[PDB]
């Protein structure tokens, strides 16, 4: 069960801007009302 | 949980996310902790003052 | 029933989109509100303003 698909149209790649996306909590400590570098 | 210290423990209003156990202030000292048996948050305040 | 094909031309795609970007080592300045949530950040190498 393994196929090579077809009926696919050609197109160049597309790009977009990330408006301040992709930030995560860098530890498991609780912090409140602060600015941390 | 192995973290030793001295101070006064009081009931807290902070509310931890499930993956958090300790809370730290700007001087990086532990000022809040989740009790590992009752799952309640406590504030730790130093003892000397004045 | 609308995708005759055989098994390699009889398929419909659907609708979805996904975006990919790559991480690098940066210094950020995160802002925690009183509830402990990160609500804003500054990328310390984007501009001279930052
Ligand atoms: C799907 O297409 C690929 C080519 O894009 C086929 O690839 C070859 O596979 C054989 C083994 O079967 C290898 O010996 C060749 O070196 C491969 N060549 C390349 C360029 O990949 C693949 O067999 C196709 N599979 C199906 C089910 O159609
Ligand atoms: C840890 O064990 C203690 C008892 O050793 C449990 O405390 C009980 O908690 C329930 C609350 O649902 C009370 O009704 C009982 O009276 C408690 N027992 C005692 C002896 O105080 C505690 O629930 C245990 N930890 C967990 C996560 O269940
Ligand atoms: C992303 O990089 C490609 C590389 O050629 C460029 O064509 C495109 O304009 C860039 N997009 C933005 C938003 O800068
Ligand atoms: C957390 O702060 C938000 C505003 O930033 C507020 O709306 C919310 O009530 C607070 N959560 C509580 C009630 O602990």
């Amino acid at each position: 069960q393994c196929v090579n698909l077809t009926t696919r149209t050609q197109l160049p790649p597309a790009y977009t801007n990330s408006f301040t996306r992709g930030v995560y909590y860098p530890d498991k400590v609780f912090r409140s009302s602060v600015l941390h570098s | 949980n192995g973290l030793t210290g001295t101070g006064v423990l009081t009931e807290s209003n902070k509310k931890f996310l499930p993956f958090q156990q300790f809370g730290r202030d700007i001087a990086d000292t532990t000022d809040a902790v989740r009790d590992p048996q009752t799952l309640e948050i406590l504030d730790i305040t130093p003892c000397s003052f004045g | 029933y609308l995708t005759p094909g055989d098994s390699s031309s009889g398929w419909t795609a659907g609708a979805a989109a996904y975006y990919v970007g790559y991480l690098q080592p940066r210094t950020f300045l995160l802002k925690y509100n009183e509830n402990g949530t990160i609500t804003d950040a500054v990328d310390c190498a984007l501009d001279p303003l930052s």
